[PDB]
């Protein structure tokens, strides 16, 4: 109705729409799955490419070397927020020598996004951030929608045909935990594949695959790097 | 409809819409509970998980804004969220200040004036939670405040805000807060939340309880697992 | 022309400061006020009735004292009016500071219309919704000026502003003679506000200010009384 | 900060296998002249790392509404983190660092020591920012007089004993205190373990 | 100056001098040290009289404000937090040492002492300004525990009194308080009624 | 003429301001009346205590707010943007003290919370508060003093006074009641404001359902009497 | 609500017993603490019950201008029961025409009219005593 237009207009219902469509702006951009067994964080995204012949779009961004997100959502928020939280280890590695902890930066990003849309000024933050981190207390696989809401999940999955992703994740709960490296990742390898159409295969050129463990620093695996991963995946029925 | 897009704009029989927009959007969420004991005040929220793939513990509403303080927001989480920081920041700066426990009165009335300033401008839309607040302290007993998206804050023996607040009251007004101790108010607290629970409606939830009084030496923290689990038998007990 | 009598930065096809015209027209509707320059001094009248007998008449007082020799009597909104009288004082002190002389009528005038005009030129704020007459006595002259929410001031020798004021600019130019003296203009202003004044003429109802050359002084109930028996 | 008022002696610190021990005086000496004797200059941060500074003891005073705000913070969140006796020293020395940097730092040298995941940690910033790590500590005059004796029982042996620990201190501050003209006869005794942080006092000698 | 405090039970009793000298020359003998910084707490200002004075004006509005809006007496501990905030901050420009005594229902009757740069600390007995160092050995050797009113009283006009003869910067009059639960007694010592020795 | 009352800065055609009046009107969304009698050598005010559940906590619900020991004030209106006031009030009550020394006098203090609410009304960046501000407190060389003073910027000098629902009926009533002089003692004065409310509200005044403050010249210190003392006038009045 | 009835039944022959004794007084004050309890306790029954006792003590004791104060004192007392009042003023009515005296009649009837003025429940009651007085 008349109550869509600002983000400080309270709908009669009791909903900030505009809130709501930052949400729904997630759902434009591809699917992104992330996971975490007891000692690792992987997250696997989908990368789409504007033409055939065009560089295949960074989906998983490098924010520490023990932080790690997925971007679903509006490039510009999702490089704006990135940078922020890049600013915020940086500046936790600089006054405590301690990696910051996942727990507390997700924190300070669900408080950033907040205030867009509290005042207006600016719209809100409409960028899926799934972070995938290792610290003190183990994996941490975040999900920072544009709500201001973050959720800390052990396998979520945003983007465009994320059900699939997610319905795949819920059935296989219990194994994630006690999985290793290949199979953490094969799973979720396996969910990224769901969300694809009948036509589309996981290939080499179009999925980005991240890992944080124990002793392991974030890894960003793109082309051939995710093909030993890739390989041994079971054929689509 | 036309006085009411903005907070700023008084309704011609004389009513800030927003704020009452604002208290419908906290009444469009989960129950949530505070039962002052004769001897501390107890906390309890029914936190939906709204997926299963949720970690049992995820955007949980029970927030500590200080040591002796517990805040117990309904409602929209992200408003929550930002008033327990803005909370937290006015208990620092008293205890900097003043070198003293913020009294839960005073840090209530506080953070109430801050909401209520963003329900005067129309640059800022009011606060989308409702929040209770409640603290002990020999010094000056057990006070359990609740601070609605208006700004009124006046104390309580037992309040409820989100869905079922009319039958948490009605089932909260059968019970005798002014002895009992903070060791069955918590078995009392659970079962109450277990009645207000549509059950069909809501696919599952995750009850989240909390308290601060004589028995936890003054300072609020989460309920013990041990004793939670107690009071989550006792609940199962009752048939609702 | 109904599209611009909104916003008071905007111009109407005719010209027209639309917002200008609606504050002075809630100023026309307010308590009445006259006044009278005679050769002596300046004489100001306001009728001062509260809506029940349950208002203390000496609270708020509609002419206050600016200065030792400048005055002020408003026909209007009166939250605005205290602003204005703020105002008024702040510059009459800042200009006897910088110059260490009493602020002329004129020049006190003149800063209060720009103070007035200040507000007249920016969205987001409501022009001032009271006119002023200021009284006055600087070099041996008696002065009354009033000052407008459109910032024009002029030199009222003798005027009256608010409800019935046509009513009472009519009854001046009648009984209003260039070589009176103090006295008789305090019987003019009296008669002026009667002509315009519902019910009975207390002491507490109406609030009268001599301005001559000892100053500006509010006559207290007992001089309003004696001056009310004698032209009663 | 520009010129203390009140300032404290030496603060001294030794770690051995289980934790770190740690002793200062309680003589709040106003120039030369004994101003306060119940002060304490050793106070605890979390259960697993606790500090004691000499100089201003206004300006520590300040730290310590400080680092309990800051630390208590730590715990409001309720998410298991707590700043690693590590993470206290470098916030530290950012603290002050920051500080001198505008002529305006705390002249108040600390050293902070605690137990953390099975191993002490043992860091010193000084009144202007300096900080090592170092099996044993001495603050002010403690550098001079307590600290030379320390390499010496380190040197032979670098592993020590709590009772050992415990003497080797007041065989540390007894020797402050005939060769100091600011000690005094009454001091504190920090011990870190896992059992947690206990502070006990005062103590003399002969 | 010479401002001592010292807590008995149920309340507490300070004591100040009453010479302000300007350099070389006392510009006012009637002085007061001891200043009521509300119904039941009071200051005593030792230093630079303007430091002293605007600051005592400051934790005035400041207490006055917090103790309307709690409608609760402010406690002793909430004066010695302010003291030591205001000093600490402006402590590079501010040269002055506040020892603020009061009651509370909170704890009692305590007696907090924040010297020249913001140093606070309770203590049961504080003596401060410039006789301070010289009443430190006779206050020492006189000083007990459970003091009457009228032991307490006899302890203030004494310490007081020794270090006023010995000092030239204390002189003039004797200035007292009685703080407690029933109220406050402000006794004021001149002439024969100071001890002499 | 109604396409004027969406801004408080924009005059209606008539000259009037239509945001200022509809603060006016919310003033009564709380359903509450309060009532101020001035007597001969005391201020007497008494307003409505609602607590509509068993889990309130009345000893939190007070109304009557205590800016300073020696002057009182009873918000009346919503309970939000009256507590704003109520602070506002005690800061500027506080500054006057540390900037002139004597006590702010209650016409002063009111005053400059109406000029607050003025400048509130003329620049058009918050809404107006919509609670009246009623002001009570002996001063000396003035006697007792009640001042209400409101949303728009009007504060005036009454003898008796009332805001809220019930202000045109309470006000007509203190009326019929101030006319025939009479000895305006204390007990007078409290039993003549609590008839007043009785009768405006048609209610028995249960001693809980109402809370009263006096300020007296013998103790010109703010008092809010108790539920024996408010008992004890309530059966004085009625024999 | 408390339902002193039971108690009432048993306090008020005892006190009568007193009362016809002569020295009255006491028993006014013992009546008059007991209706003070039960219309505080919402005793409508017993409030009436004693109210009705209390007038016929005095009416019958011949306590004429005690009959007046205590009607006035009972008439006016703090949120007296509507029904208790009523009952009292039908009593009042009814003995009004027994009494013969024209100074004690009329001056009961004054009673009667001025506590029974302006209220609805004794509207009637009211009318009757107004003919009566016109009559006299």
């Amino acid at each position: 109705n008349q109550y869509d237009n600002d983000v400080t207009v309270w709908s009669p219902q009791g909903r900030i729409h505009q809130i709501e469509y930052a949400m729904e702006a997630v759902k434009q951009g591809s699917a992104t799955v992330g996971l975490k067994s007891k000692t690792h964080a992987v997250l696997v995204a989908l990368k789409r490419a504007q033409s055939e012949l065009a560089a295949h779009q960074k989906k998983i961004l490098h924010v520490d070397n023990h932080i790690g997100i997925s971007i679903a959502g509006l490039t510009a928020d999702a490089r704006l927020l990135c940078n922020f939280m890049r600013q915020e280890c940086l500046d936790s590695r600089f006054v405590f020598d301690r990696p910051l902890p996942v727990s507390r930066l997700v924190s300070l990003i669900g408080s950033k996004t907040q205030i867009p849309t509290q005042r207006y000024g600016r719209r809100p933050y409409g960028v899926g951030l799934l972070i995938a981190g290792y610290d003190d207390m183990g994996p941490h696989i975040f999900q920072t929608c544009p709500s201001a809401n973050y959720f800390d999940c052990r396998a979520m999955s945003i983007g465009a045909r994320s059900q699939s992703a997610r319905t795949y994740l819920e059935r296989h709960m219990s194994e994630f935990m006690e999985c290793n490296l290949n199979e953490l990742v094969k799973h979720g390898l396996r969910a990224l594949r769901e969300t694809l159409p009948a036509e589309q295969d996981l290939t080499t050129k179009n999925v980005s695959i991240g890992i944080v463990g124990k002793d392991l620093e974030f890894t960003i695996y793109d082309d051939d790097d995710v093909s030993p991963f890739l390989e041994g995946l079971e054929e689509r029925p | 409809t036309g006085y009411d897009l903005s907070a700023s704009t008084f309704s011609p029989d004389g009513r800030v819409f927003q704020v009452e927009y604002a208290m419908k959007a906290v009444e469009n969420s989960s129950t949530a509970i505070g039962i002052r004991c004769k001897d501390g005040v107890v906390f309890g929220v029914e936190k939906l998980v709204l997926s299963k793939l949720y970690e049992e513990g995820s955007n949980k509403r029970l927030f500590n804004v200080d040591r002796h303080v517990g805040m117990a927001v309904a409602g929209l989480l992200a408003d929550a969220r930002s008033l327990a920081d803005i909370a937290r920041e006015e208990a620092s700066n008293f205890r900097s200040n003043f070198g003293y426990n913020i009294p839960l009165k005073h840090l209530a009335d506080r953070v109430a004036m801050y909401v209520h300033a963003y329900t005067l401008y129309s640059a800022v839309r009011p606060f989308g939670c409702s929040f209770m607040l409640g603290s002990y302290s020999v010094n000056d007993g057990a006070q359990l405040y609740m601070i609605d998206p208006s700004g009124v804050s006046y104390g309580y023996w037992g309040c409820a805000i989100g869905k079922a607040r009319q039958a948490a009251k009605t089932e909260i007004e059968k019970l005798q807060m002014k002895e009992m101790t903070c060791r069955d108010i918590v078995k009392e607290v659970a079962k109450i939340i277990y009645i207000v629970h549509d059950e069909v409606k809501d696919k599952a939830f995750e009850l989240e309880l909390s308290w601060v009084g004589e028995l936890t030496n003054g300072r609020h923290e989460i309920v013990p697992k041990d004793i939670r689990e107690e009071a989550e038998k006792y609940a199962k007990e009752s048939l609702k | 022309e109904r599209g611009y009598s909104f916003s008071l930065t905007t111009f109407s096809p005719s010209g027209k400061l639309v917002q200008i015209e609606y504050a002075l027209a809630a100023v026309a509707g307010g308590a009445p006020s006259v006044g009278i320059k005679a050769a002596n001094g300046v004489v100001l009248a306001t009728e001062k009735k509260q809506k029940s007998i349950l208002y203390d008449e000496r609270s708020v007082h509609k002419v206050e004292p600016i200065t030792k020799h400048i005055g002020l009597v408003y026909s209007g909104m009166g939250p605005d009016y205290r602003v204005l009288v703020h105002r008024a004082r702040k510059l009459a002190q800042q200009y006897y500071l910088v110059y260490q002389e009493p602020i002329p009528t004129a020049q006190l005038v003149q800063r209060v219309a720009s103070v007035m005009q200040e507000y007249t030129q920016s969205g987001g704020v409501r022009p001032f919704g009271v006119s002023l007459l200021i009284c006055g006595w600087n070099e041996g002259r008696p002065y009354l000026f009033q000052s407008d929410p459109s910032g024009a001031y002029f030199a009222w020798k003798a005027t009256a502003m608010g409800k019935n004021y046509v009513n009472g600019k009519t009854f001046l130019e009648k009984r209003y003679n260039e070589d009176l003296e103090l006295e008789d203009a305090i019987h003019t202003a009296i008669l002026t506000l009667k002509e315009s004044f519902e019910g009975q003429m207390t002491e507490d109802n109406i609030e009268v200010g001599i301005c001559n050359e000892a100053g500006f002084r509010r006559l207290t109930p007992t001089e309003v009384k004696d001056y009310l028996a004698a032209i009663a | 900060t520009q010129n203390p008022m009140v300032t404290g002696t030496s603060v001294l610190g030794v770690k051995f296998e289980g934790g770190v021990v740690i002793a200062a005086d309680m003589l709040g000496s106003y120039g030369s002249l004994a101003r306060f004797r119940n002060i304490s200059r050793i106070m605890r941060v979390n259960n697993s790392t606790m500090l004691g500074a000499s100089g201003d003891y206004a300006d520590f005073q300040y730290l310590k509404q400080v680092l309990g705000q800051m630390v208590i913070d730590e715990e409001l969140l309720g998410d298991g983190h707590s700043y690693s006796p590590r993470a206290i020293h470098s916030w530290l020395t950012r603290a002050m660092y920051s500080r001198r940097s505008k002529m305006n730092p705390l002249w108040n040298t600390m050293v902070i020591g605690g137990y953390a995941d099975g191993e002490s940690f043992l860091g010193y910033v000084d009144m202007l920012g300096v900080a090592y790590e170092a099996p044993s500590l001495a603050t002010g005059y403690g550098a001079y007089l307590a600290q030379p004796l320390l390499r010496e029982v380190l040197e032979k042996q670098p592993v020590l004993s709590q009772t050992e620990a415990r003497d080797l201190v007041e065989r540390c501050m007894r020797v402050l205190y005939y060769r100091d003209a600011r000690s005094y006869n009454r001091f504190q005794i920090a011990t870190v373990t896992e059992k947690g942080v206990e502070i006990e006092g005062p103590l003399s000698t002969e | 100056t010479t401002i001592m405090a010292v807590q008995f039970d149920g309340g507490v009793v300070l004591g100040a001098d009453s010479r302000t000298t300007t350099g070389s020359y006392i510009a006012n003998r009637v002085t007061d040290k001891l200043t009521p910084i509300h119904d039941r707490i009071f200051c005593c200002r030792s230093g630079s009289a303007a430091d002293t004075q605007a600051v005592a004006d400051a934790v005035t509005y400041q207490l006055g404000f917090h103790s309307i809006e709690l409608n609760e007496p402010p406690l002793v501990h909430t004066a010695a937090s302010l003291f030591k905030e205001m000093c600490y901050r402006y402590r590079e420009d501010l040269m002055a040492g506040i020892i603020i005594a009061g009651w509370d229902p909170q704890e009692g009757g305590q007696v907090y002492s924040v010297p020249m740069g913001g140093m606070m600390v309770r203590q049961s007995f504080a003596i401060g300004g410039s006789g301070s160092s010289y009443i430190y050995g006779y206050v020492d050797a006189t000083y007990r525990e459970g003091m009457t009113k009228e032991e307490c009283l006899q302890f203030t006009a004494n310490a007081l009194a020794l270090a006023m003869e010995r000092d030239g910067s204390s002189g003039g009059v004797i200035r007292l308080a009685a703080i407690a639960e029933s109220g406050v007694e402000r006794q004021v010592l001149l002439g024969d009624q100071i001890p002499k020795f | 003429s109604a396409g004027f009352d969406r801004h408080i800065t924009i005059f209606s055609p008539e000259g009037r301001l239509y945001q200022v009046e509809y603060a006016f009107k919310a003033i009564n969304q709380g359903g509450l009346t309060s009532v101020a009698v001035r007597g001969k050598d005391c201020a007497v005010i008494v307003t409505q205590k609602k607590v509509p559940d068993k889990l309130l906590d009345s000893s939190t619900v007070t109304h009557l707010f205590k800016i300073t020991e020696n002057i009182g004030c009873v918000m009346t209106g919503m309970t939000a943007d009256s507590r704003s006031q109520v602070q506002r009030a005690r800061y500027e009550a506080a500054n006057w003290k540390y900037k002139y020394g004597y006590e702010i006098p209650v016409d002063m203090l009111c005053k400059r919370i109406a000029d607050i609410s003025q400048v509130y009304t003329q620049n058009a960046e918050m809404r107006p508060l919509g609670c009246c501000m009623i002001l009570i407190g002996i001063d000396e060389e003035q006697g007792p003093q009640v001042y209400k003073c409101d949303p728009a910027g009007y504060y005036c000098g009454f003898k008796a006074t009332a805001a809220g629902v019930k202000q045109t009926e309470s006000t007509s009533f203190l009326e019929k009641k101030v006319k025939k002089k009479f000895d305006w003692t204390f007990e007078q004065t409290v039993e003549t404001a609590i008839t007043c409310l009785s009768t405006v509200l048609s209610i028995d005044f249960k001693p809980s359902e109402i809370e009263v403050g006096v300020v007296t010249v013998e103790n010109p210190k703010f008092r809010i009497l108790t539920e024996a003392e408010i008992d004890a006038h309530l059966v004085a009045l009625a024999e | 609500e408390v339902d002193y009835s039971a108690t009432v039944d048993q306090r008020l022959p005892e006190c009568a017993k007193l009362a016809k004794e002569g020295r009255l007084q006491e028993v006014i004050e013992t009546l008059l603490s007991l209706e003070k309890q039960t219309r505080t306790a919402s005793d409508m029954v017993s409030t009436s019950r004693i109210l009705v006792a209390v007038v016929k003590m005095c009416y019958e004791a011949k306590e004429w201008d005690l009959l007046n104060e205590n009607i006035m004192l009972l008439s006016k007392r703090r949120s007296q029961l509507k029904q208790a009042v009523a009952k009292m003023v039908q009593q009042c009515c009814t003995y009004v025409e027994e009494i013969t005296d024209l100074p004690i009649k009329l001056r009961l009837i004054d009673t009667l009219r001025m506590v029974t003025e302006g209220k609805i429940y004794v509207e009637i009651e009211r009318a009757r005593l107004t003919k009566t007085l016109a009559t006299i």
